[PDB]
């Protein structure tokens, strides 16, 4: 029966920073409104409560206004403890419908990757298939790519990328991305080599290992 | 203490009853302006609101699903069920049950607390225990692989919660096999490696599966 | 009477009314102690009632407290009962479509008589009840309010 | 604001001095059912709203009663006020020999500001500290005061 | 419920300490204006008041026997317990325990709740168990013959109790040989002789000893 | 320090009577006055509080009244229920005094005693020595005497009485006199018999069992 609009979707903002999110009603909700901060994959947290009033425990640096139908909530000193989703309900009558959300991201100054590779393990080759991993630690912005050489040869369709969310610690990412390979194919070559293409680095670096090491 | 649980099936065949079960203690059910919702997320999505119960057994439901749902309380036992049947794979999220207290005061909070969540995946796939992996290399990085289970999801530990200092856990990736795929390394000094034990506590709880090993160089 | 039996009765009526009252925080209320001179272990009959008088003129300070107390709860009493007063009006022009029922005055002033009646125990807990089942009529109401 | 959100922010306001209040006996108080057509079981927005002004109005009735009982209490705790004003004039009377301490009038003041400065559950507490603090310091004193 | 119990010894040497104590249930002594005494009742005369211990400890006592009296209490198990040291035997009495409720108000009923109360014998002659015999005759009576025990007192119950319709239980007698000597004899129809089973069930507590003795006739 | 005198000591009435017991104190203790009625053996039970207040469940009948230093308590209309004693104290200061207290007894028509005599126990003749007893039941007034014969020889020094408190469901007593003989002086002779002088008798009825029965 109710609409919520957030807006914007996404947000991204340094340290120190205020970040402003707004939320719309399809109709009136009164002040009956509600907004979380959810972590990934954890349960959302009790920010605002009755549009303007503060949840207990909650740092003087968060503030809601509005009414009826026009919301904001506002980061007056950003700090990166703030990384989440920040997502706005309406109490009024049911549906309790909430809105789209808000994902707000953490700037900072470009890191450069730190990239180590780990070899297919003895037990995952004596078995099915094997698998290499190319690790990247801690740079910003989130942008990356990977490419994979088998022999100095180019793959194709045979990895994957996995990415944390971002470390609220120090506003960096971290890549997973796992080349795999059939046992017959780990013993058909020898060279073994990840390229890492990032923003925070003046060329392509690339890091490998051999079978025999 | 307020605690809300949910509790329920990792895995639902399609078009097969979905049976969700919220306990929670710290408070009754039975005070007046009290009451207990559902609302549901799925990977990476908005939240839905889904089913809501209150004191008065007065039930109220989201409209687009109320033909599925259906909710019931038992206030001698501090459970609030959570029926979905004819199970589709559209309807696979993170299932939250969350509190609602002292509905008409000033002090409406919301949904002020909410439960862990479970994640529920609906797909005909058979469940399937994670196979475990070392990966090991002034800092050369280590860690461990969990390859090949299903569903969603696994728990990494390192030295039983005793290592927890730059852990990089990544999330699962859905192979084109059809089985999830993840691994967790730690940030650690060279100078430790002959020193501390590394090893990686895998715990698969949707099939009961535990597995445990150590990493080291070669 | 006589002088101790004057103050024995006075006590009397005051403790009294201290139970039908009756149905952190480090602060200094006066006590006994067995130095004041009012138990057996040291029995002095001037010392004791030094301590005495000048307890009570100390607890006086926290005995203007009470009634502020309880007359705040007076006018919070008179607070809810004009304030629903007003919410008949809100909602009977709300609605301007009258099947009405309007209470007998007549009657209200027999079961006030009823009420007031019975001991303090069931006046104490029908206060408790009342206030119960009028908190969870509005909340059952207001629910089924914002609905439309 | 508009019609609804003045009946919201009105009970709201009833029901936030309820529980400001709150901290056999067979009555017949008025209560919400299914027929009533407030619940979703059958949402009436009419039958409902009958329902509502008709329960509250036959509710209005005992809210009088309620503020008969804090007005009680209140004229309870002014008459211990006035009883403990006496019961030193009568003591210090029949002692008649004055070592006696009698507080600070200005002392008092910055303390009832400050007892009262504290928020609804401390003094709902301190008021529940008081009393029984009073009273035992009375028997206490009568105890001895019989003794003589 | 409120109850109050006294426990001690039913024999104590001359010049040999007595120790009673008072558990009492249903009510805290730490409540303002609750208090716990003890009273005492020598076989057929009036009563005299002991001693009073106060919630705060002021301890109360009767001027004649403070010297050899010491109470005190404990409030964590609800306890009060009176001691009497060098004992004499113009101290042999029933020791009663009552409580004292809402002192200075209009509810001090006084010792409006009583144990059961101790019978106290100060002897130095030994404990000595009973010897029951039967005694057998519209009406011919009968009962059975308890006698020459060490100290009073004893019970005597009618097949368990079931049997209290026409029972006359008499008193002890001191014998001049030192031990006492009761009979209990019960108004039975001669028609239900030879139908129902008369037997009586003498108790005496002080010696641990319980004797049935079934009454036939001859 | 405080001394409570109670008159009479001793009081007897009929049924529907009224009974008058008094109390007086050698100091005012002011309305603090407490009267309680105890059964023989049995543990007192509360009566009057605060010289004219009637205690939870005690009948109408029963009245206290007085203040200061004269107090007095009242059954109006006297049943055989009302069979005890009757004590006086005072709860103003301690010593907590009791009076000497009032034993009510109840009147009623003089009523001869059911006289029964019970011959030794096969298991007391067994023994050291030899007791038999006369059992009077239901009998008023509690005035009684009891003879022993032996052969026609009257006995004395080998006998003792017991009396049971007054039953106060029909105002009567009961007595036990048991002879105790040696085992040969219960072989010795033949006939025991035992002889009661009762006010309820127009002569004094002797009953006996003999030796062989
Ligand atoms: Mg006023
Ligand atoms: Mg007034």
């Amino acid at each position: 029966d109710v609409v919520m609009t957030q807006s914007p979707s996404s947000l991204s903002a340094s340290v120190g920073d205020r970040v402003t999110i707004t939320c719309k009603a399809s109709q009136s909700v009164s002040d009956v409104l509600t907004w979380y901060q959810q972590k990934p994959g954890k349960a959302p947290k009790l920010l605002i409560y009755y549009a303007s009033n503060r949840y207990t425990g909650v740092p003087s640096r968060f503030s809601g206004s509005g009414s009826g139908t026009d919301f904001t909530l506002t980061i007056s000193s950003l700090q990166p403890e703030d990384f989440a989703t920040y997502y706005c309900q309406q109490g009024y009558r049911s549906p309790y419908t909430f809105g789209g959300g808000t994902k707000l991201e953490i700037k900072r100054t470009v890191a450069a990757p730190s990239v180590f590779i780990f070899p297919p393990s003895d037990e995952q080759l004596k078995s099915g298939t094997a698998s290499v991993v190319c690790l990247l630690n801690n740079f910003y912005p989130r942008e990356a790519k990977v490419q994979w050489k088998v022999d100095n040869a180019l793959q194709s369709g045979n990895s994957q990328e996995s990415v944390t969310e971002q470390d609220s610690k120090d506003s960096t990412y971290s890549l997973s991305s796992t080349l795999t390979l059939s046992k017959a194919d780990y013993e058909k070559h020898k060279v073994y080599a990840c390229e890492v293409t990032h923003q925070g680095l003046s060329s392509p670096v690339t890091k490998s290992f051999n079978r025999g090491e | 203490q307020i605690t809300l649980k949910e509790s329920g099936p990792a895995l639902v065949k399609p078009t097969q009853t979905l049976t969700l079960t919220c306990t929670f203690s710290g408070f009754s059910l039975s005070t007046s302006g009290m009451g207990v919702g559902w609302i549901r997320q799925p990977p990476g999505k908005a939240l839905e609101w889904l089913a809501h119960i209150w004191w008065d057994d007065d039930k109220y439901y989201n409209p687009s699903l109320k033909s599925r749902l259906t909710i019931s309380k038992d206030t001698s036992k501090n459970q609030v069920v959570l029926t979905m049947t004819n199970m589709d794979p559209v309807d696979t999220a993170t299932y939250y049950c969350a509190r609602r207290a002292n509905y008409g005061t000033s002090y409406d909070y919301g949904m002020d607390y909410w439960g862990q969540g479970t994640l529920v995946t609906v797909s005909s796939a058979s469940t399937k225990g994670p196979s475990v992996f070392p990966l090991a290399p002034g800092t050369a990085a280590l860690g461990c692989l969990v390859k090949d289970y299903f569903p969603e999801p696994v728990t990494v530990s390192w030295n039983s919660g005793a290592l927890t200092s730059g852990v990089h856990t990544f999330p699962a990736v859905l192979q084109s096999s059809g089985l999830y795929s993840l691994s967790s390394v730690v940030t650690v000094p060279s100078s430790s490696l002959g020193t501390q034990t590394y090893i990686c506590n895998v715990n698969h709880k949707p099939s009961n599966t535990k597995v445990d090993k150590k990493v080291e160089p070669k | 009477l006589t002088s101790s039996e004057r103050i024995d009765k006075q006590i009397r009526y005051i403790l009294d009314g201290i139970s039908a009252l009756r149905k952190e925080n480090n602060l200094n209320l006066p006590k006994m102690a067995e130095k004041d001179g009012c138990f057996q272990s040291g029995f002095n009959e001037e010392t004791c009632l030094v301590k005495i008088i000048t307890g009570l003129l100390e607890f006086e300070v926290y005995l203007e407290y009470l009634q502020n107390r309880f007359e705040s709860s007076e006018e919070q009493a008179r607070a809810v009962q004009m304030s629903t007063k007003v919410l008949i009006q809100f909602l009977q022009k709300k609605a301007k479509n009258d099947a009405i029922t309007t209470p007998d005055p007549t009657t209200n002033a027999s079961l006030l008589t009823k009420l007031q009646a019975q001991n303090q125990w069931l006046q104490d807990m029908t206060t408790h009840l009342i206030l119960r089942s009028f908190k969870e009529f509005l909340q059952s109401s207001l629910r089924a309010l914002r609905q439309m």
